[PDB]
């Protein structure tokens, strides 16, 4: 079962001081402890499950963020500005108080327009939505790639009929489909099959006797 | 059955030979390998060592690949060396040349 | 590995008596162990802390069994 | 006058420790996650288990 | 070879009651497969897992498999996020240094990247093992060193206000049995130039100075466009199949 997400997991936070001269963003993704003497690639991995598990990235997901906009008041911006990451507004307050110790004059109207269209969502060409927010480099590297591994086991519904359609014996009676479920149906399905021949091989004498103790049990009732 | 249990519990049963093997001091040993000698197993006590063969572990006693008792067993030889040269001289300088 | 250090008095005024003979394990080992061979073994055994047609199975000679396999 | 500066809390390099400490590790910033060092009572004077 | 075959058995005891510990590893038909023999079920694993040492058999690599790959790597390579870094300097501070000036603190502890030569000599690097068996400790941080060979984890308060930047502990503890870095939290503060009293408690004060290369989760507020980032999420018409099956039973 797919999980879809409804927010992007940015983790970006901006720091301003008192006087406000100065300013900085940052990205919260924990201290973890790190051992010396060790191997690193173990305590890597270690660290790697949990951190998938802080950004709802381990299980399968799909995206959808798609509809997380909104639109401006103003009859020509058409935009869809998406509500994620750190919002411009943030932003905006920021260089505003920077300007403000600088005795520089705040940002003008043109400036703030630019400024507060930054993140928008906007269709792609077959369909998807890509939405740019404003969001820190690791959480955005790891999500992408979790997001293209994920993908590489969601296939067509036709496909996979396709794919089982010499396993279906001839008596059992066909199922109908919707047509939606067959225009636009999708299944997450691993498809790869793992060779039990490991575990027989090894020791053969207990599968034997298993498999052989199931099968009489079930024939010995006809 | 005998060739499964002995697959399973082989490693233990080396691992005690060695620690056993840990035991013992050099110059010992190469005095042992003058003697030798023949056991006899009934074959009851055999089939019964075969057929149930307890499992070993000595994972609570290795620390790493360092286990304390051996090197200490080992150890007290060296006391026990130093304290046979020690009293053969004594009673050497205190009695001399024996006469019977 | 180097020695710990001791207090400054003990080093700048300390002194330490020792002996230096190391001694051997000949006068024991040196002899004719063939019947005081097994009472060892017995000890060295000690030295290591450890633990129709079936029914005539009895399992109650198993250590000495364990310790001829080992000696072996 | 206005006093600027008058001394203040002063940061140390060296926590030196006069007691004698056990053999050990590291465990401050850089932790070692080897097993601790082990304590052998080797060297006896006195025979006790031989 | 012995202490091989001690080191093998110590170590498939561990990972028999690691993997059995809480939720088992294994699922209940497997144990019950291996179990039909009479073992006890820890015994049968750990007798199969043995036979399965050095294999050949091919295997998959799964999705999850590649992402905790992939973030395995990146842990590995970009340390400062993740709050630890590998080299760190020590250096009195009567020693100027080059700093990272983009963010505005205050004797920022962040070096855009370690100092090669310093006042023009080679800073000299020292691995943790050699320094903590040194004995002689305070001729060599009479003029400071560069400490490497190790994972040394850190962590930073940035305050708002404008103060000293000092560590919560010492750099250095010294112990007859060796000597040791303590942990390291700095205590980060903004800068404003015209401030006497700030400016002279940091100069007589502090009298050593811990540096390590500025962490890469820091970005100053002006360059803001680089945050921008990009998410593909697929059309809202797909609609999901949960169960798959092609056919129905008969009756």
């Amino acid at each position: 079962e797919l999980i879809k997400v409804p927010t992007i997991p940015h983790n970006l936070v901006l720091i301003q001081s008192d006087n406000g001269k100065h300013a900085l963003i940052k990205e919260d993704l924990g201290q973890w402890p790190v051992e010396t003497g060790i191997s690193l690639v173990n305590q890597a991995g270690v660290f790697a499950v949990q951190l998938a598990n802080k950004l709802g990235i381990d299980k399968p997901f799909v995206l959808d963020a798609g509809s997380n906009y909104f639109t401006d008041t103003s009859f020509i911006d058409t935009r869809k500005y998406c509500t994620d990451g750190l919002s411009p507004r943030e932003i905006q307050k920021a260089l505003n108080r920077q300007r403000a110790y600088y005795d520089r004059p705040e940002l003008t109207i043109s400036e703030n327009k630019t400024l507060l269209s930054q993140s928008i969502i906007y269709p792609d060409a077959d369909g998807n939505d890509v939405s740019i927010i404003f969001s820190g480099a690791m959480s955005h590297a790891i999500f992408t790639y979790a997001q293209s591994q994920w993908n590489k086991n969601i296939i067509k519904l036709d496909d996979y009929i396709r794919e089982i359609t010499l396993t279906v014996p001839k008596q059992y009676r066909p199922r109908r489909f919707k047509e939606i479920e067959h225009t636009h149906g999708y299944v997450y399905r691993e498809l790869n099959q793992g060779s039990l021949l490991p575990l027989v091989d090894a020791n053969l004498k207990e599968s034997s006797s298993y498999y052989f103790k199931k099968l009489m049990s079930s024939i010995s009732n006809v | 059955a005998c060739r499964d249990k002995t697959s399973a519990n082989w490693r233990g049963y080396s691992v005690l030979v060695s620690r056993y093997r840990s035991l013992i001091p050099n110059e010992l040993f190469e005095s042992l390998r003058n003697i030798s000698g023949e056991y006899n197993i009934n074959p009851q006590d055999e089939h019964s060592f075969f057929f149930a063969l307890a499992q070993i572990n000595a994972d609570d006693e290795f620390i790493g690949a360092i286990d304390k008792e051996s090197a200490e067993y080992l150890d007290e030889y060296a006391t026990l060396a130093r304290d046979i040269s020690n009293s053969l001289t004594l009673v050497k300088a205190a009695f001399g040349p024996l006469e019977r | 590995y180097r020695p710990r250090r001791f207090k400054e008095i003990e080093h700048t005024h300390g002194y330490v008596y020792r002996e230096l003979n190391q001694g051997s394990l000949l006068p024991l080992v040196d002899a004719n162990l063939k019947e005081s061979s097994s009472y060892y073994f017995k000890k060295l055994m000690s030295s290591i802390s450890n633990v129709m047609l079936t029914n005539r199975l009895t399992t109650a000679n198993a250590p000495t069994v364990r310790a001829i396999t080992v000696l072996t | 006058g206005e006093i600027i500066y008058d001394g203040g809390l002063s940061s140390k390099l060296a926590d030196v420790v006069d007691k004698t400490t056990e053999p050990h590790n590291a465990d401050g910033a850089v932790k070692d996650g080897r097993i601790a060092p082990v304590k052998l009572d080797l060297e006896k004077q006195k025979l006790d288990k031989l | 070879t012995s202490g091989s075959i001690i080191n093998h058995a110590n170590n498939l005891n561990k990972v028999i009651n690691h993997v059995f510990a809480d939720k088992p590893l294994i699922s209940e038909t497997m144990l019950k497969i291996l179990t039909i023999d009479g073992t006890t079920g820890k015994d049968g694993y750990r007798n199969w897992l043995d036979k399965l040492v050095g294999h050949n058999y091919p295997v998959y690599v799964e999705p999850v498999v590649n992402i905790m790959n992939f973030i395995s790597a990146r842990f590995v390579a970009d340390s400062s996020y993740f709050g630890y870094t590998n080299e760190i300097m020590i250096m009195p501070n009567h020693i100027n240094v080059p700093v990272d000036d983009r963010f505005g603190f205050r004797d920022s502890p962040f070096c855009t990247s370690l100092p090669r030569t310093i006042m023009g000599n080679d800073v000299r690097r020292i691995s943790y093992n050699v320094f903590s068996m040194m004995e002689d400790i305070d001729d060599v941080i009479s003029e400071g060193f560069i400490l490497y060979d190790a994972y040394f984890n850190f962590s930073y308060d940035i305050m708002t206000t404008d103060g000293v930047t000092r560590l919560k502990e010492d750099i250095l503890i010294v112990t007859d049995t060796g000597n040791d870095i303590k942990p390291i939290h700095f205590y980060i503060y903004f800068e404003n130039r015209n401030d006497k009293k700030l400016r002279y408690e940091s100069k007589m004060n502090v009298s050593y100075r811990l540096y390590i290369k500025t962490p890469a989760c820091l970005l100053p507020l002006s360059d803001y466009m680089r945050a921008q980032h990009d998410y593909v999420s697929p059309s809202s018409s797909r609609v999901y199949i949960k169960d798959p099956a092609v056919v129905y039973t008969r009756s």
